[PDB]
DNA sequence: CCCTGTCTGGCGTCCTCTCACCCCATG
DNA sequence: CATGGGTGCGCCAGACAGGG
């Protein structure tokens, strides 16, 4: 829902879900591109922490 | 140069079809040369009706045919846009030669 | 011999990280210890001394290397695959499909009100450079003339 | 293995009434 | 325009080492 002004005051769960989906899309694209080992380890580790 | 040919049988149903496509083009493109018709087309066939005899019973039927051509004058990116997937006349064959 | 390594930067400031890295090299004049810098990850041709490691992590807006450990960080794995993908990239993306649809072949329209529609080319005109294809608009096929570039081969 | 020290987690009163302020930053 | 990353609390308690 927005506030008086009009800027949408967004919830925290939307930040969390949007982070997980951004990272998951990045990880699918790197497994498409066949990135090396350390790149996809950091990518999956960032998804795990997300 | 842009041709809108319309192909059907009767003039009693195409008559509302030439009204819907010149006026809806007028609200959007307003660029048309007017409907120019084509000679009415006749397909008459005499056929025998008695089941096994009598070569005299020949009853004349005809599948009648009519063609009307709209011919908008200018390739308008608004007439075609609004009248792309749109044609009031049902059971009709539209030929939007662009 | 200089082997490759992966650097993590603040994603978005990556060109500025690359420029600051080249400038820190030419400041602390370890010119014989750095080969290139390729572009959120920055590829660095390098050798491993602890001095050069402190140099790259003292470059601003750099988090650190990415490897097995932080004592002796790790070179690479499929570096050849990364180099091959970089060589293609734009080349691979470039396709430009034109309507080569002949009698009966299906084509695709991506220009004019008929854009986002498919159909077949009942007649073709190489001399007039025009393809006769109709689009299934509101059911009835809408035979329209489209250029090869105006439509794509299906 | 049997006791001893450390290391992290889990928790701490209820209703109300105003106020002020909520992501830069930038090629 | 849109995305991308301090240093003043105190007790209980059980799990994890650490001797013992």
């Amino acid at each position: 829902v927005p506030l008086d002004g009009g800027r949408f005051a967004t919830s925290d769960l939307n930040d969390l879900y949007r982070r997980v989906i951004n990272r998951n899309n990045r990880l699918k694209r790197l497994l498409d591109l066949a990135a090396p080992d350390i790149i996809v380890r950091n990518e999956k580790r960032m998804l795990q922490e997300a | 140069r842009i041709r809108i040919r319309l192909k059907a049988f009767d003039h009693r149903l195409i008559d509302q079809a030439t009204a819907e496509i010149v006026e809806t083009a007028k609200r959007t493109g307003a660029q048309v040369r007017g409907p120019i018709p084509l000679p009415t087309r006749k397909e008459r066939f005499t056929v025998l009706i008695s089941p096994h005899v009598n070569k005299d019973a020949r009853d004349q039927y005809e599948i009648r045919t009519h063609l009307r051509l709209v011919d908008i004058v200018e390739p308008t990116e608004k007439t075609v846009d609004a009248l792309m997937r749109l044609d009031l006349a049902a059971g009709v064959d539209v030929q939007i030669s662009l | 011999k200089k082997r490759w390594y992966v650097v993590q930067a603040f994603s978005g400031f990556e060109g500025r990280v690359a420029t600051s890295l080249r400038e820190h090299i030419k400041l602390h004049n370890m010119e014989d210890l750095f080969g290139e810098v390729m572009v959120g990850y920055v590829l660095v041709q390098m050798v491993m001394n602890d001095a050069s490691w402190h140099l790259v992590r003292s470059v601003p807006r750099v988090m650190g290397f990415i490897g097995g450990t932080s004592d002796r960080p790790a070179p690479i794995s499929d570096k050849e695959v990364d180099a091959i993908m970089n060589r293609l990239q734009q080349v691979g993306d470039k396709p430009r499909p034109k309507t080569l649809f002949e009698p009966g072949e299906m084509v695709r329209v991506n220009d004019g009100p008929f854009a986002d529609f498919n159909g077949v080319v009942e007649e073709v005109d190489y001399e007039k450079s025009r393809l006769k294809v109709s689009v299934s608009i509101f059911g009835r096929a809408t035979p329209v003339e489209l250029d090869f570039s105006q439509v794509e081969k299906a």
